[PDB]
């Protein structure tokens, strides 16, 4: 609520956001940073092992 | 141990899958990426060969790529590295 | 019951959200004026009520009620309509008091209702007024529930609200055990053609009847056949007299939608057991027999009305014609030479009903299309194929076709040259998913329909029709639906009190001439004055044998069923009877919905539907909370971005699906490059770091 | 001891279209199952005839009324859903019905072609007055079980023809009961008394014989065949 | 009861009905 | 899943999959053929539906078990056939409810539907840890009748040595079943079978085998009923024998034990077997309801007359002028409460233990005693519209038929309860909403903050002669926690070291040691800047093991607190508190 | 009339004598119509031999003890009952089992007369502690089904021969359950699934065909009432 007076001061302070919670992402439509959205998970490298790939 | 023969979606069991991964989310992304690779594999077979490999396991008549990915994961045929 | 309703909300009165829970509670003055049982279940409890039976509206607007004034303990017959004001000042007696043949209160004291509203107890001298009969508090819709004094208020309310929702069947069989408000509420409902002046039938036909009054002039009644109601039901009507019968003023001549022999009959009598059967009737589910499908015992009719209009547009005027843009010739094998379909055509889902066409305008076709029209020698046209096609999941014959035209003096709204309507009929059988319900508020969907051969059948070979579950009876406090199940069997078999030497103690009171009744005999049990717990048990020990002397229902009222599926008999006697159930109007054909990809709103790109449009389901907020609680980010984002708004995403995923490629990973939606512009419109410089 | 003899099925006739069948002796616990297995086939797998579709001249569809008659068309349809007809030849042979003047069009007033027959000439179909003229042609067919109304658009029929539900079931009511002597000295047996009642189309003997054939020709595939 | 050609529905009641139901649609 | 709805949802997929097999010239012809419902499609739809989980949901969606993934399979009709065990998690009943079906598209979506939201992976509630697929109304009275013991029944354990052998022992469950098909043996009669495929209870096997009393092929004669053998045939092979009549609490305990000691794919199959047996025996249970089975207390009128004398003397005292209005009102309320309770006790004494109306409740299947007391006996006191009791009170019972004034007085409370239920269900949403809006930033961040601070719990406060009786609410305070500081008894040595999950065995060992204070790490003192660490949060409630490093454990804890709000009835007593 | 299909019996071999047959596709509803009948026939319709009554030297009045044997008298009985045996001379044909000195008695320790035989010689029957000889006299006869202990017509007038429950049926356990295969192409048919454990007297495949025979010779009784009938036909294999 009172978005007007919540913006008219953030702009002054030149404040920044961290997108740390899981409602900022849902607001700006970005992928929520919880569960399968964490970096450690959504940046997995998946490639067959050399042994198995040998059989092809 | 010995429980029963799983049916459809429940096969392979997750209890025998969560040992190849730290948690369930990592396994989710694992299977998703392996299935995406397999599906790319099927597309590009028409024109010149590509480097994408798979399916490592002989699939069935008409089988979705996600199930093939899960069967491959359960058999210890591909490794990963978390971020 | 749509009439006789009183809604405290609306213009000039209070509202629905600005009225505390004080006008909702029942006041001790409502006794005799407004029924406390009948009322909606939604957010309107107490705001919308219904008048009582005997009540009457004063000349000013105050509701009256009739009492009998007793003078010196001598109950007289001077009926006097009292209002709500001059009732508290006096002392009101009770309806069922031991009057002895004159109007004298046999006992020395009597129950009363004093001014305040309390329930006091007084001597038989102060009592001046007394109710005319019990059930004064009860409305009309409620006064038709047998054994109401055995049901809880919740279940009684649900039963009273689940009768105005029934549907009219094709046979409309009367109920085996009801109350006195059946015959006296159909002739007043206005759907029973009542003989006006006592005459003699002269000629009858499914279309009309003629009566020859004793004084010259005759009178012809015209019964309405297969007329559509406001909710899609059937308004059929059929005579019930022959060409010689004598009739008197008031007598019934033609039955109605749900009437039978001129009295309310909302459903059918079905043989019901009260055992749980291998998990198919689990938590209010119900199983039926195929007999109810083969013998059209719950088949109903439904008549829907589609409508289209042809107006004048900016480029010209829309024309309803048989001609059409690029189209086959097998989709025109039922349209008459002038568009609209022919009566009797068995249409189905997707077919065409009215041939409409609208001016296209003017465009410019890319090469690929011009090089295609030239090949197929079909020069383009300037019309759009906007016809009237049947919606999804709808079939049945075409009954009537109505057509109005401005050119033919058929007045219509502004800018409308023609307007056509088509009525489609359909006979719906009973099917798993259709809701059913008895009088006592018990309800449930139809979960399984076993073949006629695997169903618990009595020792004779008669299969039970419905199989209600037990665990629903006790904890809902509606044991009423059990008593009528017992009595329902008696009135079906027919009894004969063995008192051929002396009337047994239990049945030495109730009526005379009720100690025996031919099999399949009708009975009645007024709301608060009917059968007695100690009378059924007396009417259940005389249940004359069906064909060969063999009583099937023992004294307690339980048979010995054989398991039609396994073959052997069940180890314990089961309760069986005849219950009067009704098919409600909540069929699955109305509810079932689906949407792969339909139309989208123009202002907001979220999906949108209408009459023939899917509509799209609403993924609310708590669903997003659950999704987040699972940690499923991709599914949530997909439900939020490429299924609601992202126009460049929906098409880019549909193309991938249809081509068999991988669904592109959900990036940042385009609904984020609009927040930045809406901000910069305020001189706010927001930058992504 | 393996008491050695053969169950013998005898028949006791009670009325024209009903009768009891006593089979004994049987091994204990075997009577109920046998009776149930016979009843479960009698009620579902007996071949019979029944009118499939009908056509009336003055009516295009089923939701209208014919001038002169008392009941509308769907009522005549319902009354025609109880006709007990027994077609002999396997093909869609048709029957005709034509009546004029006041009276009652009873099922016994249909002219059945050679091969078919109506077994309840006392049924009541409709009633007419001086202005009533009722003409209808029915289509009799063959089959078993119960087949819902075959959609009109499914076939290439005209607008006039009207489909109707078909109930091919000569049997009407089947029950049974056992008398397990089982005298407690280890010499026991059962006694199954089936009881069958048909709709005057086929005698109980024929129904039971067809049931026996349907069960024998299907229990053999588990016989020495394997 | 008090209707020319109504069916005969036996009743279990015990009391009388001095006043008969009004013209339900009177309101 | 109705084939029509399946054919509408999967229209694009089938449109494609019927192009490879040349059933249509091109995608346009395919779309037209599908919209015409040609016979070719029904063969393709079964090939495309295979292993394509769909998400079913029911509104309102209170807790995270309101949306569940399922493996669909075509079905005739127009109803979404649901499994009976997931009716509890959804709270849905079949009196006209409706459920919504969504379809996931991407690969990540299907992986999440198969791994996270699958139906057979969520048996235990995330709020308390107990199971939610446990049997209920029908399967419970089915197993209760399948396992109940009846003395004196047919074929009971006769042994009358002196003139013949025991005549109640059987070679094995096969011979028992063979003799039960005949009329010889009853399914609920004590016998002495000889089991060779069910592991005997710990007590027996301890002495009978000692070293390793496995039960793959070694016999051990046990005296039980036949029903309990048929029941333990259901549970896994290794799980020991039970030999107890299966009330609902016993089934809850057994399912929770299986959910702890065994993997997740065995519990589901066990629950399916149990539901099957439960239904099959509930049908044969012979549980009907006839007004000849709703017995009335034999001597209710005498109690009523006694309390009538009492209340009349009270009202006469009032009328005289001894006690004012409120005094006599409260005295009458008290007297009638006493009468209600005494009539309820008489009713409960009169009923037999096998009466259907009383066995449906005794087996925890559904309902409670109060309802029965209001069916036969006395209704009691009826609340007013404002909230005060009525001093009448309502005497008759719903099986004798109430009078007019009694019914009109009862309608008050009957309607007030409906209105209050509406209001309360509407207002619990706001509480859940604020709870979720305040605690959305709490998500597991690191594996262990590696701090030392921690709270302490009671764990069975000592006692005079009890030396130590378990704290009543231990399963909600000291379970699924991780010790912060090594726990030790009297000087002795280590009893349980830092970093354990404080399950059942460790709890038992600690209690044996005799310690009544164990310092447990908790999220009240987590050391991470933003979010809590898995070791501080403790064990997950759904999975049964340590929580993950991505779980949004704030919304879970908000929904667990906001969901049961609809049960909050009543300084303030209920939800307002 | 023609069935418009043909159900196929497709066997399946579990452990040596635990076959599991399936029949598909049956038209609805025939799963239950013949499943329970097959079950009951297999259970109590096949001939077979078993022990009826025995007598142990020294148990006349003392009915629970045996000198020099670990097992009591109320355990040997339920230890013999499960002794598969086959006979062909239909009449009470007694056998004798004796053994002295410390040792474990087994099935092969008994010498069957002409016509009767044992199918599991390695069965444990009793163990004699030491220097104590046991002697037992059994009676074997044929029959069907499961006849409980046949209390002879002496109820005391006998020498003390314990009467034991008899298990004639060669099969030991049967179960079944149906399915709903191919509800759209086969339009909701049935898929019967039998499961028959058979004593080692005969395979589980030669103990079903015999049931089919004894059942086709019992349903024929009815079908031999009007040969010229019209039922549902299957045709050739
Ligand atoms: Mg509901
Ligand atoms: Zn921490």
């Amino acid at each position: 609520q009172e978005t007007t007076r919540v913006l008219t001061d953030a702009a002054i302070n030149c404040r920044s956001d961290k997108l740390n919670g899981l409602k900022e992402n849902v607001i700006i439509g970005k992928l929520i940073p919880a569960g399968t959205g964490i970096n450690r998970y959504r940046n997995i490298a998946v490639q067959p092992t050399e042994e198995a790939r040998a059989a092809a | 141990g010995g429980y029963d023969t799983p049916l459809g979606i429940t096969n392979p069991p997750i209890d025998e899958l969560l040992d190849r991964v730290s948690s369930k989310y990592a396994l989710v992304i694992y299977a998703a990426k392996r299935a995406r690779q397999i599906n790319d594999y099927y597309n590009q077979l028409g024109e010149g060969i590509l480097e994408y490999v798979g399916p490592l396991v002989e699939p069935g008549l008409q089988e979705k790529p996600l199930s093939i990915a899960l069967r491959e994961i359960h058999a210890d045929l591909l490794e990963h590295t978390e971020g | 019951t749509h009439k006789r309703r009183l809604s405290a909300l609306g213009p000039g009165g209070l509202s629905r959200e600005r009225a505390g829970l004080e006008v909702r509670d029942v006041h001790p003055s409502h006794y005799g004026r407004m029924c406390p049982i009948e009322t909606p279940e939604g957010p309107n409890i107490g705001l919308i009520g219904s008048l009582s039976v005997y009540a009457r509206v004063n000349p000013f607007g105050f509701i009256e009620t009739p009492y009998r004034k007793v003078v010196d303990g001598v109950v007289s017959d001077e009926i006097v309509y009292l209002t709500a004001d001059e009732e508290d000042r006096h002392v009101v007696a009770q309806a069922n008091s031991p009057i002895d043949a004159d109007g004298r209160f046999v006992e020395p004291r009597v129950l009363v209702r004093r001014k305040a509203g309390e329930v006091e107890y007084v001597p038989s001298s102060e009592v001046d007024y007394m109710d005319v009969s019990p059930r004064q508090m009860v409305s009309v819709a409620t006064a038709m529930i047998p054994f109401l004094e055995h049901d809880d208020a919740n279940r009684a309310l649900m039963g009273a609200n689940m009768q105005r929702q029934a549907v009219p069947l094709v046979r409309s069989e009367a109920p085996l055990v009801g109350t006195g408000m059946e015959l006296r509420a159909a002739i007043d409902a206005g759907d029973v053609v009542v003989a006006e002046e006592s005459g003699v039938i002269e000629e009858v036909s499914a279309d009309y009847i003629t009566v020859m009054h004793d004084n010259g002039t005759r009178r012809t009644y015209r019964m309405r056949k297969f007329a559509r109601s406001n909710h899609g039901t059937c308004a059929n009507q059929c005579p019930i007299v022959d060409a010689g019968d004598r009739v008197e003023a008031g007598q019934v001549i033609a039955d109605g939608p749900c009437t039978d022999d001129g009295e309310m009959a909302l459903g059918k009598n079905l043989l019901v057991a009260i055992m749980p059967w291998e998990g198919h009737n689990y938590e209010d589910a119900i199983i039926l027999s195929n007999r109810l499908v083969e013998e059209d015992v719950l088949t109903s009719i439904h008549i829907e009305e589609h409508e289209i209009d042809a107006r004048d547009t900016k480029l010209g005027a829309e024309e309803i014609t048989r001609d059409i843009p690029n189209i086959s010739d097998e989709v025109l094998a039922d349209l008459d030479e002038r568009g609209i379909v022919r009566i009797g055509a068995e249409v189905r889902d997707g077919d065409i009903l009215v041939g409409k066409v609208t001016p296209k305008g003017e465009t410019e076709l890319t090469p690929e299309e011009r090089l295609l029209r030239a090949i197929f020698g079909e020069k383009a046209r300037e019309v759009r194929d906007t016809s009237l096609k049947v919606p999804h999941g709808e079939s049945g014959k075409v009954i009537g076709i109505r057509v109005f035209s401005r050119e033919d003096e058929d007045e219509l709204p502004a800018g409308v040259n023609e307007l056509v309507r088509v009525y489609v009929a359909q006979k719906r059988k009973i099917s798993d998913g259709d809701k059913l319900a008895g009088r006592h508020g018990n309800k449930g969907v139809i979960g399984k329909i076993l073949p006629v051969e695997d169903m618990p059948f009595l020792a004779d070979g008669t299969p039970v029709d419905i199989i209600l579950n037990t665990h629903g009876v006790p904890r809902r406090m509606n044991i009423g639906q059990i008593l009528e199940t017992h009595l329902g069997w008696c009135a079906h078999s027919g009894w004969k009190v063995d008192a051929a030497k002396g009337v047994p103690d239990w049945a030495a009171r109730l009526p005379d001439e009720l100690l025996e009744a031919q099999p399949n005999a009708i009975v009645s049990t007024p709301v608060f004055d009917g059968a007695q717990e100690a009378e059924l048990q007396g009417l259940l020990s005389c249940t004359l044998p069906n064909r060969d002397g063999d009583v099937l229902v023992d004294a307690d009222g339980k048979a010995m069923l054989f398991d039609g599926r396994s073959g052997e008999p069940f180890p314990y006697p089961v309760t069986v009877g005849y219950m009067y159930i009704m098919k409600l109007h909540h069929l699955v054909d109305d509810k079932i919905h689906a949407r792969s990809t339909g139309p989208y709103s123009m202002i907001t790109q979220q999906p949108l539907g209408g009459k023939a449009q899917f509509g799209g389901q609403r993924f609310g907020e708590m669903e997003c909370w659950a999704m987040q609680a699972y940690g499923a980010a991709y599914t949530l984002q997909e439900l939020l971005t490429i299924k609601s708004d992202d126009t460049v995403g929906r098409v880019k995923v549909y193309e991938a699906i249809v081509k068999g490629e991988n669904i592109p990973e959900p990036g940042i939606p385009e609904s984020f490059k609009v927040l930045l512009k809406e901000l910069q419109s305020l001189c706010l410089n927001v930058e992504v770091l | 001891m393996l008491i050695s003899q053969r169950p013998t099925l005898s028949e006791d006739v009670l009325t024209d279209n009903r009768s009891q069948f006593v089979i004994e002796p049987l091994e204990p616990g075997f009577g109920y199952t046998l009776g149930n297995s016979l009843r479960r086939t009698l009620l579902s797998s007996i071949p019979g005839a029944a009118v499939t579709s009908i056509r009336i001249d003055g009516v295009l569809h089923e939701f209208t009324t014919v001038p002169g008659v008392k009941e509308d068309v769907t009522e005549i349809i319902l009354n025609l859903k109880s006709l007990v007809v027994s077609s002999e030849e396997d093909e869609p042979v048709t029957m005709y019905l034509r009546k004029q003047g006041p009276g009652e069009v009873t099922a016994g007033d249909i002219v059945p072609p050679a091969g078919v027959t109506v077994h309840n000439p006392g049924m009541h179909i409709a009633t007419l007055n001086d202005k009533g003229k009722l003409e209808v042609e029915l289509v009799v067919e063959r089959g078993r079980g119960y087949v819902p109304a075959v959609q009109n658009r499914a076939s290439g029929a005209e607008i006039g023809r009207i489909p109707v539900d078909s109930i091919y079931s000569p049997v009407l009511k089947v029950t049974y009961k056992v008398d397990a002597t089982r005298v407690e000295q280890r010499t026991d047996f059962d006694k199954l008394i089936l009881d069958v009642e048909t709709k005057n189309s086929i005698s109980p003997r024929d129904a039971l014989a067809s049931a026996g054939k349907t069960l024998v020709e299907l229990f053999g595939l588990a016989r020495e065949l394997n | 009861n008090s209707v020319p050609g109504a069916p005969n529905r036996v009743s279990f009641a015990k009391l009388r009905e001095p006043l008969e139901v009004p013209g339900l649609l009177d309101v | 899943l109705p084939k029509l709805m399946a054919l509408e949802l999967f229209k694009p997929f089938v449109m494609k999959r019927l192009v490879d097999l040349n059933h249509a010239q091109n995608i346009k012809s395919a779309k037209r053929m599908v919209e015409r419902q040609r016979p070719q499609v029904w063969d393709v739809l079964e090939e495309v539906i295979a292993e394509h989980p769909v998400l079913l949901n029911r509104a309102p969606t209170l807790h995270r078990l309101g949306i569940q993934a399922f493996e669909p399979m075509l079905v005739e009709g127009k109803a979404i056939q649901l499994h009976p065990l997931v009716c509890e998690a959804f709270n849905a009943d079949f009196d006209g409810d409706q459920m919504a079906v969504h379809l996931p598209l991407s690969a990540e979506a299907q992986a999440e539907a198969r791994i996270l939201m699958l139906s057979s992976n969520n048996i235990l509630s995330p709020a308390s840890g107990r199971p939610l697929a446990m049997p209920r109304l029908d399967m419970v009275t089915g197993l209760y009748y399948l396992t109940t013991e009846v003395p004196g029944d047919t074929g009971e354990y006769q042994p009358a040595s002196g003139d013949h052998p025991e005549t109640g022992v059987y070679s094995s469950p096969a011979e028992a079943i063979m003799a039960a098909d005949r009329g010889v043996l009853s399914v609920r009669a004590k016998i002495k079978v000889r089991l060779t495929q069910l592991r005997p209870p710990v007590e027996i096997e301890a002495e009978l085998f000692g070293h390793s009393g496995w039960q793959p092929g070694d016999a051990w004669m046990a005296e039980t009923t036949l029903g309990r053998v048929m029941f333990n045939e259901l549970l896994p092979l290794g799980y020991p024998f039970v030999n107890k009549q299966m009330h609902k609490k016993v089934q809850a305990a057994i399912i929770n034990d299986l959910a702890e000691r065994y993997p997740m794919i065995v519990v589901a199959q066990t629950v399916d077997k149990l539901k099957d047996a439960g239904f099959y025996w509930a049908t044969r249970s012979g549980v009907t309801v006839s007004m000849a089975d709703v017995l009335v207390p034999p001597r209710k009128k005498e109690i009523l007359d006694h309390y009538e004398e009492r209340a009349d003397k009270v009202e006469k005292q009032f009328q005289r002028g001894a006690l004012n209005h409120d005094e006599r009102n409260e005295a009458l309320v008290e007297i009638w409460k006493e009468a209600t309770d005494e009539v309820g006790q008489a009713l409960r004494e009169h009923y037999p233990d096998d009466n259907p109306i009383i066995t449906i409740v005794d087996s925890g299947a559904t309902g409670n005693f109060t309802q029965t007391r209001t069916l036969a006996g006395m209704k009691g006191l009826v609340t007013n519209p404002k909230g005060e009791f009525i001093p009448r009170p309502v005497k008759s019972s719903f099986r004798e038929g109430l009078t007019v004034l009694e019914y009109f007085i009862n309608t008050h409370g009957a309607r007030k309860g409906l209105a209050d239920t509406a209001l309360r269900t509407a207002d619990s949403g706001y509480l859940t909403r604020r709870l979720v809006d305040v605690s959305q930033d709490v998500i597991v961040r690191e594996h262990d903050c590696q701090t030392e601070r921690g709270i302490v719990v009671e764990l069975a406060e000592r006692a005079p002669d009890g030396t130590l009786i378990r704290d009543p609410y231990i399963e909600t305070s000291a379970y699924a926690r991780t010790l912060g500081t090594d726990a030790v008894d009297e000087a002795g040595n280590v009893i349980v070291e830092r970093g354990q999950d404080l399950g059942d065995p460790e709890i038992d060992a600690l209690l044996a040691a005799g310690i009544t204070q164990v310092k447990v790490r908790s999220v009240l003192t987590c050391a991470t800047s933003t979010g809590v660490c898995a070791t501080c949060y403790g064990r997950s409630m759904a999975t049964g093991k340590l929580v993950d490093i991505g779980e949004a454990v704030g919304i879970v804890a908000a929904q667990s607190i906001g969901e049961p709000g609809t049960q909050l009835t009543m300084i303030t007593g209920g939800l307002p508190r």
